[PDB]
């Protein structure tokens, strides 16, 4: 009685002809969204293709100068002070940064910005040549931005270290820039192919002391250059080889397997006499294990030692005689031992030899094996050039969750005439364009669905590209020990409640199939304290063109939605005069959802400001205007009218009731109304209607739902606001079933404790 | 032959330019690269 | 005179941590060396030269004296004892 | 949560299947000193009359539980808390910091994945002369 | 060499004055005879 | 060298030989001057 439940249903039937019920064909919706994502990614890929072509041609036409006199290369160094008021061959640019709400930073569209890391000098002959020949990329950057004004970033990570991203913006912000474009996951993804790496650590006695610390740091830094498509295992050998950790065969380089390996490596001790013929015979046998899942290509052994006398030709002739396994040898530490055999191991087995004499050399000497690994794909010609999208990760320039498409850039000088191929087997760098997850979320509208319906996307590893449960925070890896570079890799099963049927749906999505599956699942509430037993329908299709798969989750009651009518200019004013700020005294304190109705209307975190802006915008011009969404505005106005009629005609008759503190109504359109004006200050729910836990819980239940209050919180407890009970409004229009709103009351504790 | 660069890796005057990372305990610092002579050297008979 | 004087240093105010990589003996009075704003003089620190050079036993004192007799590293003790106790009288022990 | 008030009636209610629990992991969570364990309880047998005899140490507490049909409410009537002492192992529903699943067991039984099919790992034309030893 | 063999491999690094090899042992012993920084070598021997 | 007695200690440390060569280098030209020395530029020390 206190919160009208039959009255709203009667309102919804009796004000028919003001709205129509339209279907949600899940098969069509998911395919429309999949083609939209495909077109977005193809738009993004065309820019990469044309950047790669232009960069290759311009570098091919370059002439290697060796001397630059005063100003010869003009570029904007991204780490330069904007007001120095003051070099060997370079002239700085003073740019003008205005603003851009699309980025959040201050940018200049006039030219590209260059990042040169701290170690690399910007006056080198190999850096000045890059800074000259790469200056031709700015025209193509501008052309890409002018053809598609929605492009976020266009970086060219170069093999020399410097990076050129088009919208010139200052580098981020102790505070020592350790960034190196050659170690970012997108560069590593585009510079080689998935690996099967087996690190072989020498833990004999002679590596004791500094060499051991350098070895552990080097192994950790090498582990940081591994993706989820890469499989790695770390072994050690003094006189008998053993596995460093619990893993026995090979594990994919997750964010957690890598942690286990790092922790195991950080707890090794040096004692014994080196036996190479027993460590290599162990590495080669773990690289032959095919019972387990592996990348099945790029089988490499990385030997971390200091120096020795045994070369072990017999082991290589026995295990690697057709030379299917590369061997990279590292001479770690500052010492004096024979280094000939370990150089011979690299020379014979298609590998490379590296030296790490101090901590400062670890990064560079652990990121270089990709140059060796990229030779076969460079010789593959125009067949290794395919756009590849990375895992979800936090952007370096504070832009949020983004993924990057990458394309390698080859060196083709002396290819028009058959002149050079010796050094041409090395990539110049990797192209890269960023697409934010907010773009993909824009391509999948969610306001024709119920609050319980959503989209989500899965890549072949099973991680989510879209999910309501994916937050812009780094993935936790373990218990936080006392005293933004990792990817946000969250599996589908880790984003929801695992189920036997879900483990099958996920495999079918990974395989690249499409289908439907209606089943009774176990859904967890928004506030993370309850569980409901809902019946949902998963409809999925592959994002043809890429490796992603889109799915659309919908409950049974969400197969139909209310579409508002055009109505007339008379009704717009009468509905919109209800939510005037001075008018929620006879109508009840009103909230409005911060959904973008027009491009000009700006979202605010204070609902009073947004409500004022919405009211003044509706007052200005007409409710129906270009640069807006007619359906969203019409739905909100219809909901406002229905809610106002309810609150007046029913709640205004009974001003006060014995056992209630506040009556509320939350509806799909965006409107929340609490009848007592004084009770509006106690309403702690999200103004967004699609994010209210009690609404989502009440939708799944055909009965009343009691939402327990919070205990020991700074807000008013269950003594000044009350205990909330909510019931979902169910309307039967034609043969259709719809649930467009939820009402409820906050029962005061005193009346009920007296009645108990 | 009594020349050195503050950065250990750089072994020529042209290479010893710019800044480098100095790894102290639990802290990283950026320092300039300088090509400097040793305090006591043999560059002439008077210095010897 | 010098028994146990070199075990106090400039510890961080908040934590039981050495303020700098190179610590020196400190004191709570003006004649002795005084810790900066952010630090205080706390009881135990190993001492100079990782605790090898000190006056804690007769055996440690004899070894420490023998080192000064060879005129090798004796000024470091003079400067350390000056930090702990002030420079008014320490030259009367080392110069003789 | 009733587990942190009466930590014996709660566990007996779970045991006689008055309630049910189903525990998951949160990987995007922040901690004060991180993966976090979460627990949620829900009605399972969805039948009405739940009466039994709870056993404390050397004493017996008799209880009756009845469930309202139109609401998600349960009325649990227990004889007395003070009369019979049970061991007070608090049952906490709140999220608890924890290490994730043991990686060793998960990697023994890995999840299904489809790796990339294209790989450029060998080429007869490749020049292996740049070994790195003679180059420095 | 017998008393201080491969015992000078400290975490910071191996000092230039160590007894690992015979040419290194002679020059370390010779330095102690001249009495220059003999105490510094003693601290390493005690530390080892 | 600030006082007579602080000067005598310096000449006694050098007489015993405690790093007298590093003191000689520290006294050379182009060193910062004292705050109250009356010289506001880095012109202190001598090649003497
Ligand atoms: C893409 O590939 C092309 C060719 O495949 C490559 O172009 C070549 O670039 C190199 C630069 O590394 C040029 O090198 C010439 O070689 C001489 C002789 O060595 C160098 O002169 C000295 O060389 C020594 C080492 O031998 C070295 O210290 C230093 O380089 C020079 N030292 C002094 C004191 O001069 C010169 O570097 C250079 N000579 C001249 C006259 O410029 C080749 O000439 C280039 N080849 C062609 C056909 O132009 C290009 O760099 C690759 N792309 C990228 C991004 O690296
Ligand atoms: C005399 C002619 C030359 C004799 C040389 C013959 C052989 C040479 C042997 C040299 C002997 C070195 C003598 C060193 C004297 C004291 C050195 C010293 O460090 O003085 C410390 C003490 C503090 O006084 P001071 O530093 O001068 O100023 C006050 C605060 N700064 O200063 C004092 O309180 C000391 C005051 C009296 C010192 C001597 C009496
Ligand atoms: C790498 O650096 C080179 C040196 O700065 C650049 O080469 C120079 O580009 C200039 C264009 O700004 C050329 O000037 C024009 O050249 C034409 C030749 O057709 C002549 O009319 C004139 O010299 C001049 N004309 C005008 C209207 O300015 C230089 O000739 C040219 N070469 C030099 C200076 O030796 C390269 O452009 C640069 N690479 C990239 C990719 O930018
Ligand atoms: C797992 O790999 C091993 C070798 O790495 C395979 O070898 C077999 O091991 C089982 C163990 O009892 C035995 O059948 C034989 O020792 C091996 N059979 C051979 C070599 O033919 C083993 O086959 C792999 N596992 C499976 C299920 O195939
Ligand atoms: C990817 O391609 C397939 C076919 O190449 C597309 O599926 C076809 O869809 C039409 C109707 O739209 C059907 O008539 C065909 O039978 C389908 N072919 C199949 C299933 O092999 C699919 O739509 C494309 N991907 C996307 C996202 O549209
Ligand atoms: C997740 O919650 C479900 C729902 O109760 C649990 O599945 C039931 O588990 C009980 C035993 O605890 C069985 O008797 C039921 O047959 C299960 N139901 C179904 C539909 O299988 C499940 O155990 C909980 N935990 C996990 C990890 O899934
Ligand atoms: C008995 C001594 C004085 C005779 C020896 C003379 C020689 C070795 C010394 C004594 C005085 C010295 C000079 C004293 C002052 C200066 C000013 C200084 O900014 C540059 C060097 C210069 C010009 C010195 C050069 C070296 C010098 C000439
Ligand atoms: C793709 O690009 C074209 C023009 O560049 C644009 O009209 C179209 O809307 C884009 N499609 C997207 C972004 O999905
Ligand atoms: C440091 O200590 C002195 C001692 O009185 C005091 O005057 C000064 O304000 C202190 N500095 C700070 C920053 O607290
Ligand atoms: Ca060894
Ligand atoms: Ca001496
Ligand atoms: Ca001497």
């Amino acid at each position: 009685t206190a919160s009208g439940v039959n009255q709203l249903v009667d309102i919804y039937e009796k004000y028919q002809d003001l709205y129509t019920v339209e279907p949600n064909n899940a098969r069509q919706l998911v395919e429309i969204a999949a083609r939209d994502i495909e077109k977005l990614l193809s738009n993004r890929s065309k820019a990469l293709v044309r950047l790669a072509l232009e960069a290759e041609k311009v570098q091919a036409a370059h002439q290697w100068r060796e001397d630059f006199a005063s100003n010869e290369v003009v570029y904007y160094n991204a780490k330069d002070d904007l007001d120095p008021e003051k070099e060997p061959g370079s002239q700085r640019i003073k740019p003008v940064f205005i603003e851009d709400a699309n980025f959040g930073r201050q940018i200049s569209y006039q030219h590209a910005a260059v990042h040169i890391p701290t170690d690399i000098y910007e006056g080198s002959t190999i850096v000045l040549n890059e800074l000259n020949w790469t200056s031709a990329l700015d025209e193509v950057f501008k052309k890409n931005r002018e053809e598609d004004p929605s492009l976020l970033w266009q970086v060219f990570g170069s093999a020399t270290g410097l990076a050129r991203y088009y919208p010139a913006s200052p580098w981020v912000d102790n505070k020592i820039d350790l960034y190196d474009v050659r170690r970012r996951p997108w560069y590593i993804q585009g510079a080689a192919s998935p690996k099967d790496m087996l690190i072989l650590v020498d833990v004999s006695g002679s590596v004791s002391g500094l060499t051991l610390k350098l070895i552990r740091t080097s192994v950790s830094e090498m582990l940081e250059t591994l993706s989820d498509d890469d499989f790695v295992n770390v072994a050690s050998f003094n006189s008998n080889a053993q596995d460093v950790s619990c893993f026995q065969h090979l594990v994919q380089a997750n964010v957690r397997n890598k942690k286990v390996l790092k922790d195991a490596v950080n707890n090794i001790t040096a004692k014994g006499i080196t036996d190479y013929k027993k460590g290599f015979s162990f590495a080669f046998e773990q690289l032959l294990n095919y019972n387990v899942s592996r990348a099945n290509c790029n089988k490499i052994i990385m030997l971390f030692t200091d120096g020795g006398e045994e070369r072990a030709q017999e082991i290589f002739n026995k295990y690697n005689k057709d030379k299917k396994v590369r061997v990279f040898t590292f001479s770690v530490g500052q010492h004096n031992y024979d280094r000939g055999p370990i150089q011979w191991m690299a020379c014979e087995n298609k590998g490379y030899y590296y030296e790490i004499p101090s901590i400062g050399a670890i990064r560079i000497n652990t990121q270089e094996y990709l140059d060796v690994l990229g030779r076969p794909m460079v010789l593959a010609g125009d067949k290794a050039k395919q756009v590849q999208w990375t895992n979800v990760y936090l952007d370096a320039l504070e832009l949020g969750l983004v993924i990057t498409g990458t394309l390698p850039v080859f060196n083709i000088t002396g290819q028009f005439e058959n002149k050079t191929n010796l050094k041409n087997q090395l990539i110049l760098g990797v192209m890269g364009v960023d697409v934010s997850l907010e773009d993909i979320k824009r391509l999948t509208p969610r306001f024709t669905l119920c609050p319980n319906g959503y989209y989500f996307a899965i890549d072949p590893n099973g991680y989510v590209l879209l999910h309501p449960n994916l937050q812009p925070k780094p993935i936790g890896v373990g218990i936080p020990t006392i005293n933004s570079q990792e990817p946000v890799t969250l599996d589908f099963l880790d984003a929801e409640l695992e189920n036997d049927i879900k483990v099958e749906i996920r495999n079918k999505m990974i395989d690249g199939e499409s289908g439907e599956k209606t089943f009774r699942t176990l859904v967890k509430s928004q506030d993370e304290r309850y569980i409901d037993k809902g019946n949902r329908t998963y409809t999925w299709t592959p994002v043809n063109g890429t490796d992603y798969s889109l799915a659309l989750v919908l409950p049974t009651y969400s197969f139909y939605y209310i579409k508002a009518k055009l109505e007339e200019t008379i009704t717009q004013a009468r509905y919109s005069e209800t939510l005037k700020p001075d008018n929620f005294e006879e109508s009840g304190y009103t909230f409005i959802a911060p959904r973008d109705y027009c491009n000009d209307l700006k979202i605010s975190d204070n609902n009073t400001e947004f409500l004022l802006n919405f009211n003044e915008f509706i007052d200005r011009k007409t409710p129906n205007n270009p640069s807006c969404n007619a359906d969203l505005i019409n739905r909100v106005l219809l909901d406002a009218g229905f809610t106002n009629e309810l609150v007046q005609n029913y709640w205004s008759k009974q001003k006060n009731i014995k056992g209630v503190k506040a009556r509320f109504v939350v509806t799909d359109g965006g409107i929340t109304r609490v009848y007592p004006k004084e009770a509006g200050e106690n309403w702690q729910e999200n103004p967004e209607t699609y994010e209210d836990s009690f609404y989502k819980r009440s939708l799944d239940n055909d009965n009343y739902v009691f939402t327990a209050p919070y205990f020991n919180k700074s807000g008013p407890g269950a003594y000044e606001s009350g205990i909330m009970v909510s019931k979902a409004v169910e309307i039967y229009i034609q043969g259709k079933l719809l649930k467009p709103a939820v009402v409820g009351i906050k029962i005061d504790v005193n009346s009920w404790i007296e009645n108990f | 032959k009594f020349f050195h660069c503050t950065d250990e890796s750089k072994e020529f005057e042209k290479d010893c330019r710019g800044k480098y990372l100095l790894y102290e305990k639990n802290e990283v610092k950026a320092r300039d690269r300088e090509w400097k002579k040793y305090e006591f050297h043999y560059d002439n008979v008077l210095w010897a | 005179f010098y028994m146990g004087k070199f075990h106090t240093t400039c510890f961080e105010e908040g934590t039981d941590d050495i303020q700098g990589e190179s610590p020196a003996p400190c004191g709570t009075e003006e004649p002795a060396r005084t810790c900066p704003n952010g630090t205080k003089c706390q009881p135990y620190w190993e001492g100079p030269n990782n605790g090898i050079t000190q006056f804690d036993n007769i055996l440690f004192a004899v070894l420490t004296v023998f080192q000064c007799i060879t005129m090798e590293g004796w000024t470091d003790l003079l400067y350390n004892s000056n930090d702990a106790s002030g420079n008014t009288w320490n030259w009367l022990y080392f110069i003789p | 949560f009733f587990g942190e008030i009466d930590p014996s009636l709660m566990r007996h209610l779970v045991n006689i299947s008055v309630y049910a629990f189903n525990k998951s992991y949160d990987y995007q969570s922040v901690c004060e000193p991180c993966i976090t364990e979460q627990t949620q309880y829900f009605f399972d047998n969805d039948s009405k009359s739940f009466s039994g005899v709870l056993d404390c140490g050397n004493c017996s507490r008799i209880f009756h539980g009845e469930k309202l049909m139109n609401t998600n409410l349960i009325f649990i009537m227990v004889e007395s808390k003070g009369t019979c002492p049970c061991d007070t192992r608090l049952l906490i529903q709140a999220e608890q910091t924890s290490d994730g699943p043991n990686p060793c067991d998960m990697v023994k039984q890995p999840r299904y994945r489809k790796g990339p099919d294209v790989c450029f790992d060998n080429n007869v034309l490749e020049d292996y002369t740049d070994c790195g030893g003679v180059s420095g | 060499m017998q008393l201080f063999g491969g015992q000078f491999n400290f975490d910071e690094g191996t000092p230039p004055t160590n007894f690992d090899t015979f040419p290194a042992a002679i020059m370390t012993v010779f330095q102690i005879l001249t009495g220059e920084d003999w105490n510094e070598v003693m601290y390493d021997g005690i530390k080892s | 060298f600030r006082t007579f007695f602080q000067a005598l200690m310096l000449l006694f440390r050098s007489a015993t030989g405690e790093a007298w060569h590093n003191i000689m280098l520290s006294c050379l030209s182009g060193k910062p001057c004292d705050k109250n020395s009356g010289i506001l530029t880095r012109e202190c020390g001598n090649e003497f």
